[PDB]
């Protein structure tokens, strides 16, 4: 039993819902008491969604404890089948589903006999995985399943496209600046001369999945979602993957070099090197920022960074390697993937913080007194209490963290956004200190 | 001469888990501490539902259960001790309230049993409220907390004669002052209020006192006052709206044998100051998808305001407790020549969206799950939760109710002559 | 004699320099004492310029009062001619140049005999015009001059392009979000199927100017700079113009309809109406924002707006007409163009404020107590003193108002940016009031 | 045995108008008010140059002249009266300082004449400082204000015997305390400082006192103290750097016939604490484009630190006033076996950019006009103005100077192994 009121990563079921909500005509149904449907409130508010969130609750009320929770589940699956006609329905275990231990696998077996829709049970367990791991697994599960259908039906499109092409894997609903990252990524592919074969979860149809092996390779932009799927396609198809998050100038260049190797390895005959020079000098302003007097004034200034694996590791390397900032500590709440984090940031901060207790993060901000904080909404609120600016880089995010203005974090324009975000947090706190120093 | 019609659907609808009552109750009971024994599912709800208040060092925390708690590999009493002690150290509260949760039910954790023991060892009152999604909706949470509080109320040990009246229902202090001072004009004393500003201020409640509900969802609390405390319940419509407020007072005075002096005028004056909102509200239709139990009394108010109510959705309906409020609705339907609406208990949101689609109401009252999808479809919506935290009781707050109900109507005016109302994906 | 310490619009010479600095190979030289060259500091800091600012000072020291200020001016012109080889050099009168009254027109006449570069004297007078009017005039002056050279040399390209095409006139250095507005405008033209003939001042060469009459028409995005030039081309060439600032959803649609009329009038055969519907529903989120519950919560909330003519008038109509906000007063510091302003905002605010005294603006903010302020850096600082959020919409701007992230105010993406800017200012102040209301 | 070389160019260079001295002087003289009589050109400069301080309700304003003022259609004395009165109403200052401007010169406005008259009528001291771009550069502004102040200083009416010493030059209070308490260790009293915290605290200065400069640009103020006040000027190097600070003290003590007790050690201790900045600074080249008159003494410091100075650019050089500082430079060049650098007065920035291009120095010290264009060309730069407002005087501040000079050197280290240093358009 632990006492807490803040959590950085939600219950497992949130990840499965985010996966289900990112495809079209996929309906999640949650085996859960009345009230666990707040996911729909969140989706509709934060993403300002014009469409109903395709997530329903097979309710668990007391009449469930009595062999309940296993007859409405079949009824609710079929009713959802007929009313909404989805391609796929995904039965969704919660914390409650977890301690009643009913043969959910069975209802799915049964229900799929009476429904036009395919049916799955999210292979996910409240007490073993969080939102992110759940989402990673669910996405693999659905890809594998439909890869399997293609095979057994003879429709598995197995020949690589004539010209190099890619699958972009891991773009998700309620994912931090995902919609913009996605647009930034398709644009980069287009500039590189690479057809985009398929983008998955987000806006994909389940019927597209069989076209996946037709890509020459797979790009996975975020550490936490899509790894599983990229790996399965490697072992089944020999489909290589590039998992370097193009976030920042130096990392964007890596990603693109890796793509270069992987394609030339299959005969592409391509050099991107002139493209990288031309984008780095002309399209990104970040290289130029690093040389400018603005950035020079930041050298040696102290920052702390906290977030998920992808954004905190990328932010940490942008601060140190690209702007001469002194990152006193960088941390992540992805404990289950802590070793990856420590390795990514080695040599880019003085100390590494691995925790998911906000009060440990808070105390570690007060003790260090940085000039700026890059973290979640909770680190933003610590900044306000302590009079220190904060740039928000990772989820638990609020509505202001879902802009309709174009704000990717990835790619070359993403580098432009990170400069502003960083220079603005430092300069707001300096300008404040000066005001007080002068008058008020 | 043909009465209200009551229906009952599948119970498949959106509403806030009753554990949300910690958010306004910790705010209300200043020295309390609310410990919710639950999972990350519950924590995620509260962290998100209470928005900005989660950054105000709330007097609330989850007692988050591990796999070891579910299998009893960890001793529940010992677990609760270690952390109820942390609470006493860092906050020095005057009551800790345990919120029982779905998980605690399913694994049968004897909170009601462990509490009196732990209380003795630790020095602090522990109040158990089994407020879970298995059993209750949204504002029903407060009812389960206040019922439990009623057991803790101390005993015995210019106005008119009348016996002690004690009112129940958590309201913002400004609205207590306003309501208390509304009865003071009729010569009625408010001996106390069930929840006071501090747990240490709970009112005396002796056998023979009168009690009255101020909110429609306080059934259990009322049942408790009658049966366990030995009180007389004045059943009355709830003082929401100026019609509500006057009826509420008239009925209190009537129980005590008092002629309500000078309030036909106090009502008209309130109605007159609402001319501009009434012009907007007149003739338009409303659809209450149910979610917070205020719905019978808001519908009743809005019918007197001149609206057509097409459906009154409700989580749960206590015909005994609401009785007078239900009598005022039907009578209001007769006086305004409005056909008696149907009350849908435990509604089916899915079905309800089909009915809304068929009816094209001018105003759907509803949750944030359906609002943006509706707006995008051209149906105007008002988010229902705001009704639970805005000040809506008494004469001075009838304006507030209407600001709320007309808000989407006003945005319609300001944005008219721009062809994009129905713009879906 | 007036007592002041803040001014919204700079001395006349700033406008001429901004014009000179926006073309390539145009060198401004200022007849001025030592120290009036702060323009270069400003250019280099705010725009983070990689190139030296092509503006030099022909110094005025005491030895000037003695027939000085009229011999170095010739020497300095020729020396600049030979060292930098510009296409055009522009002699630049200041407040000092104004009260010595020397035959500057003569030196220019003389100097242009010894220089490969063309030479002009900015037809601008410190005591009669401000930065903006000066820039408007200077831009016309240079266009006319080079139109004239083309004519007398026989090189005036006078035949309209085969397919409709446009000149975009008024994009300027140190112009509020101009570089991004420019990119947003070329993209819109491209989507409309309109070739872009020429973009002037910014990055244009003086030798291009003669191609101007080859455009079917001219688009002038900003009220304050380019009007003069658009009008001259109308009377000399019959070249129509569209002067509707596409800033906001309703105004963007107007601009595009006007373009529609002007082109069909010369035989284009084009209907944009499906383009406007498709952009308004799909690319802009602003229409959808207006219907959403987020915007509904803003109805009736009070705002004040203050800035230049273009942005304050466009902001005022976005707040009232597109979001149901209550604009208590809207104002501008462009006194010399006040009537245009009053007409643009009639029926969109309760009251109109015309002033260039910041203390009148400040007192008018305190008396009204809006929930948000849209104004200049000085209105932002009043907001801080009064605990009221402020979105910055117009010059006197700081470095944080020159982002490298893509932030146009114009066009369809510009509508997306304005939503965020507006929703964020309102929500920051609400969230603050709630924090205090709850604890701290 | 062959000395420093002095050159003089066109005077075509970037620097801050001397009216900028209002920004730090109003900050320094707490009860003063600086009225700058000028145009929008001047206003625009100050509004922009003083950055954030323009939002701190500064005790500064432009008296902005209209076309009616230029033609004398408006009476100058009457104009100054109406608004100097506004100032007295809203700020109740103890001195108003008029900053004469280029415009006031060219139209010949007798500020020096109008001031004593207006003063009498209004009750407040008016100090005229003709600090314009026609005549002076940047920090020379303070020299013209302090010369004018010197005339206002009152007259007469454990330490060693020595006659009254009064130091001149505006510095931040912390640096006064530090310097005053540096002489206190040698048994030297600081009878006062020319500018004190309040105009009302200006020191006594009687015929016979000693004075010493703390900043290199205080010529006029020094000339004034000698000639108009009848003081003895201790010419000495300026206490910038620990070499500077010790020489400054040694020379004061020497004038008074005192053996400086215990400071060879105080110097070494300061140098030792700079090991890490000296490792970076050693062997690298510097180029001072001139702009603030600190340059002779910074160059001299940086040569002792082990750097090669390739050019010392300077707005204006007073060989009489700097004398000792110039003697310390040449001697420093000899002790470090550094060839005597050339001092370029009134430099030509254009030409200077050609020389920088030819020399590829490791560090160009320079204005914000040239910094980003240089960086983009791969030349490292340090913006010169920061030297005027950072604390750089005395032992405790030699670190600060180096933090400044090494800053671009440190950013170079942190960003090494990323091929984009030379990236122009
Ligand atoms: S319904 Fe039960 S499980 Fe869900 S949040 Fe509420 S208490 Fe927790
Ligand atoms: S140089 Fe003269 S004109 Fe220019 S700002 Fe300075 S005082 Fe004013």
């Amino acid at each position: 039993m632990k006492l807490a009121y803040w959590m950085y990563a939600g219950p497992a079921h949130i990840g499965t819902l985010r996966i289900a909500s990112s495809f079209k005509n996929v309906h999640g149904i949650m085996h859960a008491p009345l009230g666990d449907d707040y996911f729909n409130v969140m989706r509709s508010m934060l993403e300002r969604e014009r469409d109903f969130t395709p997530v329903t609750a097979s309710i668990v009320d007391r009449h469930v404890l009595a062999r309940g929770s296993q007859e409405k589940v079949v009824d609710n699956i079929i009713r959802k089948d007929t009313e909404e006609h989805p391609d796929l329905i995904v039965l969704t275990p919660t914390c409650t589903s977890s301690i009643l231990q009913e043969d959910l696998q069975n209802f799915v077996r049964r229900a799929s006999l009476s429904t036009t829709a395919d049916v799955l049970l999210a292979d996910v367990n409240h007490y073993r995985v969080n939102e992110l791991q759940a989402a990673d697994r669910t996405l693999e599960q659905i890809v594998q399943f439909y890869i399997d259908k293609a095979r057994r039906q003879g429709t598995l499109g197995t020949s690589k496209t004539p010209t190099p092409s890619v699958n972009i894997i891991g773009i998700t609903t309620l994912g931090f600046h995902n919609q913009h990252d996605c647009r930034e990524l398709k644009q980069l592919m287009a500039d590189l001369g690479i057809q985009v074969n398929l983008v998955i979860p987000a806006a994909a149809t389940v019927h597209d999945l069989q076209r996946l092996p037709q890509a020459w390779f797979n790009l996975v932009p975020y550490r936490e979602i899509g790894g599983l799927t990229a790996q399965y396609l490697e072992r089944e198809f020999g489909q290589p993957s590039v998992r370097i998050t193009p976030m920042g100038v130096v990392e964007t260049a890596r990603c693109i070099r890796a793509i270069q190797g992987v394609l030339n390895a299959q005969g592409a005959g391509v050099n991107y090197e002139a493209f990288i020079e031309q984008q780095t000098r002309e399209v990104s302003q970040a290289a130029w920022f690093s040389r400018s007097i603005d950035c020079q004034n930041l050298t040696g200034k102290k920052a702390v960074v906290f977030g998920d694996n992808t954004h905190a590791a990328a932010m940490t390397k942008i601060l140190s390697r690209e702007m001469g900032i002194h990152v006193v500590w960088a941390g992540t709440y992805c404990k289950y993937d802590a070793d990856w984090f420590r390795a990514e940031v080695a040599g880019f901060c003085d100390e590494v913080l691995i925790t998911d207790d906000h009060t440990v993060v808070g105390d570690a901000i007060a003790r260090v007194e940085p000039a700026a904080i890059f973290g979640t909404q909770m680190e933003r609120h610590v900044g306000k209490r302590l009079n220190i600016p904060c740039g928000v880089i990772a989820a638990p995010i609020h509505i202001q963290d879902f802009p309709v203005g174009y704000r990717p974090f990835l790619g070359y324009e993403g580098t432009n956004q990170l400069v502003d975000l960083i220079y603005n947090s430092f300069t707001l706190g300096m300008e404040d200190h000066l005001l007080e120093i002068f008058g008020g | 001469p043909n009465a209200l019609n009551f229906e009952c659907e599948t119970g498949n609808y959106h509403t806030f888990c009753p554990i949300s009552c910690v958010a306004w109750l910790y705010q209300k009971i200043e020295d309390s501490f609310f410990l919710v024994i639950g999972t990350k599912t519950c924590g995620y709800f509260l962290q998100n539902a209470m928005g900005v208040m989660i950054f105000a060092e709330p007097r609330y925390a989850m007692a988050e259960l591990e796999e070891g708690d579910i299998s009893a590999q960890l001793n529940d009493y010992e677990e609760l001790k270690r952390l109820c002690l942390e609470i006493k150290r860092d906050r020095n509260p005057s009551v800790i309230v345990w919120i029982g949760t779905c998980t605690t039910e399913i694994i049968k954790m004897d909170l009601e049993g462990l509490a009196p023991k732990l209380e003795a060892e630790i020095g602090i009152p522990i109040v158990v409220a089994r407020a879970n999604g298995l059993d209750y909706a949204f504002t029903q949470g407060e009812d389960t907390v206040l019922a439990a509080m009623a057991a803790r109320c101390p005993t015995s040990t210019q106005y008119h004669p009348h016996p002690p009246l004690v009112l129940f229902g958590s309201l913002p202090d400004p609205v207590v002052t306003q309501l208390t001072l509304e009865l003071k004009k009729q010569g009625i004393k408010v001996s106390g209020w069930l929840p006071a500003k501090r747990y240490t201020e709970l009112p005396v409640i002796d056998e023979g006192y009168y009690v009255a509900g101020v909110n429609p969802f306080l059934s259990r609390t009322a049942t408790t006052l009658i049966r366990r405390r030995k009180c007389q319940l004045i059943t009355a419509p709830f003082p929401i709206g100026p019609d509500g407020t006057r009826t509420w007072i008239e009925q209190i005075c009537a129980t005590f044998g008092i002629q309500p002096q000078g309030l036909a005028e106090r009502e008209a004056e309130t109605w007159q100051k609402l001319s501009d909102y009434l012009e907007l509200v007149r003739g338009k239709s409303v659809f209450f998808m149910g979610d917070n139990l205020l719905e019978i009394s808001l519908a009743r108010f809005l019918i007197r305001c001149g609206m057509r109510v097409l459906e009154i959705g409700i989580p749960y309906m206590d015909k005994r407790y609401q009785a007078a409020e239900l009598a005022l609705l039907s009578q209001t339907c007769a006086e305004m020549g409005h056909p008696l609406p149907t009350i849908v208990e435990k509604p089916d949101n899915y079905n309800q969206l089909q009915r809304i689609k068929a009816l094209q109401p001018d105003l759907v009252i509803t949750g944030m799950a359906h609002a943006n999808p509706l707006e995008a479809r051209g149906i105007s919506t008002k988010w229902s939760v705001e009704f639970t935290f805005a000040q809506i009781h008494g004469f001075g707050n009838a304006r507030d109710i209407l600001e709320l109900v007309t808000r989407p109507l006003r945005r319609n005016q300001a944005l008219a002559g721009l062809g994009w109302q129905k713009l879906v994906a």
